[PDB]
RNA sequence: GUUGAAACAGGGUCAGCUUGCCGUAGGUGGCAUCGCCCUCGUC
DNA sequence: AGGAGGGCGAGGGCGATGCCACCTACGGCAAGCTGACCCTGAAGTTCATCTGC
DNA sequence: ATGAACTTCAAAAAAAAAAA
DNA sequence: TTATATTAATATTATATTTA
């Protein structure tokens, strides 16, 4: 319940600068403190973004795998926590940077949503 | 990774979005703002606000849909899921709100796997 | 772990920059934290301390009042919940301390699943079976 | 009962002191429910 | 008095329930201090003490 | 005389990526 | 620093209460 929004940060953040390249305040700098330790207060708008930041992806499809991804994410995760214990708010970090690197990786999403 | 029986408001009112746009979403694939695009914000922390909209807007995409078995598939999930909403909350809790991108996207999960809802359907 | 913000650089900073200054920083803070302390007055070292009855009394006004008293923004409020001392009738322990200490047992509320006060913890203290020769003081509970 | 013995991590020390998440920003602009349909045939 | 109190079948057909963009800007996430006291040594002699004389 | 107490001894010691 | 294109998509149910 901290790796996987871990991961759920990484994708959202991914969307976010895939949809806004140049952002000045990605959901990163903005969301982070408090999606890392305190998830039920971020990432129940952090997800309102998200619609928005698939939108907004130039490749629909793009926004399609990353939206899958992101599925795939959250349906590991039954709840985000009130509060991510400092257990997790390390996998949250771990979480974060293994999906922003599996999401800057050559071809990874495209593959993974591929086999499904 | 989805709780059809979880009865949290927020997780079925995800579920219901959820199955909201996919109608909107396979009623017109091509659409510029979906639900999730244009009512997503509230329906994630206002469900009364949009709710009631979304399904002035429903049976209308369930007519839309191309495939008329395939509004029946939807439309028998949205009653599967509000079975489980016994009102649209005013405002959703903070444990609902996340539990409502929660259900959003466990739902589209259970939607865009396979044979999911045209199985489970028929075990109805 | 609450994010706070300072509307005032403190140093020259590498950005102490044009528009504003600016220096976040943390303020960490406990929702609510139901500190059990647990403490030993041995008459042994009072003897070599010359530990007073008085210097005593004084250490139990001190820890019922001492979070009354101080106070800052980093931790905000915090109370003396309750101070059960077992004074045993002999220098010696009367009882081994743990017996006395699981004695005086606190679970949070039947059905609260996170704390928010002392109203969601009940301190249950077991008063039944110490008079061997014992006495439980209950000083702030 | 002739052969490594004995042996403390001690004693104790607030992480404090404190710090706006901010200033603020239209959901907009607008869009026909339409085109039309004997209540009939008759006792 | 004894009447008969409608019989029939239609009660939508059609399409549309959105289009468009935007979902941020900005900057700051620190400052400042401390991070330890004290000892505990080998090796040798002295010096106080003990035993034996 | 044995064993603690004491008195000398000696005078620190220091780092850390590339990428051909 | 990198990366940057669409999953899923075909019908649930369906036979008369009340009438001193």
């Amino acid at each position: 319940i901290g790796y996987v929004l871990g991961r759920l940060f990484a994708v959202l953040e991914k969307i976010q600068a895939e949809a806004n390249p140049g952002l000045n305040a990605t959901i990163a700098d903005r969301y982070f403190g408090s999606a890392s330790s305190t998830p039920i207060a971020v990432f129940g708008t952090l997800m309102r973004l998200l619609p928005h930041h698939l939108n907004k992806l130039e490749f629909e499809g793009r926004a399609v795998q990353l939206q899958w991804e992101i599925r795939q994410i959250l349906e590991h995760c039954q709840r985000f926590p009130n509060h991510l214990n400092l257990e997790q708010q390390g996998l949250f970090a771990i979480g974060y940077y293994h999906e922003t690197q599996f999401l800057f990786t050559k071809d990874a999403l495209k593959n993974l949503f591929n086999e499904a | 990774g989805l709780d059809r029986n979880r009865q949290d408001i927020g997780y079925v009112l995800g579920r219901l979005f959820a199955v909201l746009e996919k109608i909107q979403a396979e009623a017109n694939p091509g659409l510029n703002a979906t639900i999730a695009d244009r009512y997503f914000g509230s329906a994630s922390s206002t469900p009364i606000a949009v709710f009631g909209t979304l399904m002035r807007l429903l049976p209308h995409h369930l007519n839309k849909l191309e495939f008329e078995g395939r509004a029946v598939q939807l439309q028998w999930e949205i009653r599967q899921i509000l079975e489980h909403c016994q009102r649209f909350p005013n405002h959703l809790n903070l444990e609902q709100q996340g539990l409502f991108a929660i259900g959003y996207y466990h739902e589209t999960q259970f939607l865009f796997t396979k044979d999911a809802l045209k199985n489970l359907f028929n075990e109805a | 772990e609450h994010s706070i913000t300072r509307m005032a650089v403190t140093n020259e900073k590498d950005a102490s920059e044009t528009g504003d200054n600016r220096t976040m920083g943390r303020k960490f803070t406990v929702p609510y934290g139901l500190y059990r302390c647990h403490g030993f007055i041995s008459t042994h070292f009072a003897k070599q301390t010359g530990f007073s009855e008085n210097d005593l009394e004084l250490f139990w006004q001190a820890l019922v009042n001492m979070f009354d008293h101080d106070h800052s923004a980093a931790r905000g409020q915090m109370n003396a919940r309750g101070l059960y001392v077992f004074e045993h009738s002999n220098n010696l322990g009367d009882a081994p301390a743990d017996s006395l200490f699981k004695r005086i047992q606190v679970v949070k509320k039947d059905g609260v699943e996170v704390v928010r006060s002392f109203d969601d913890y009940l301190v249950s203290v077991d008063d039944k079976n110490l008079e061997e020769t014992k006495l439980l003081r209950k000083l702030g509970g």
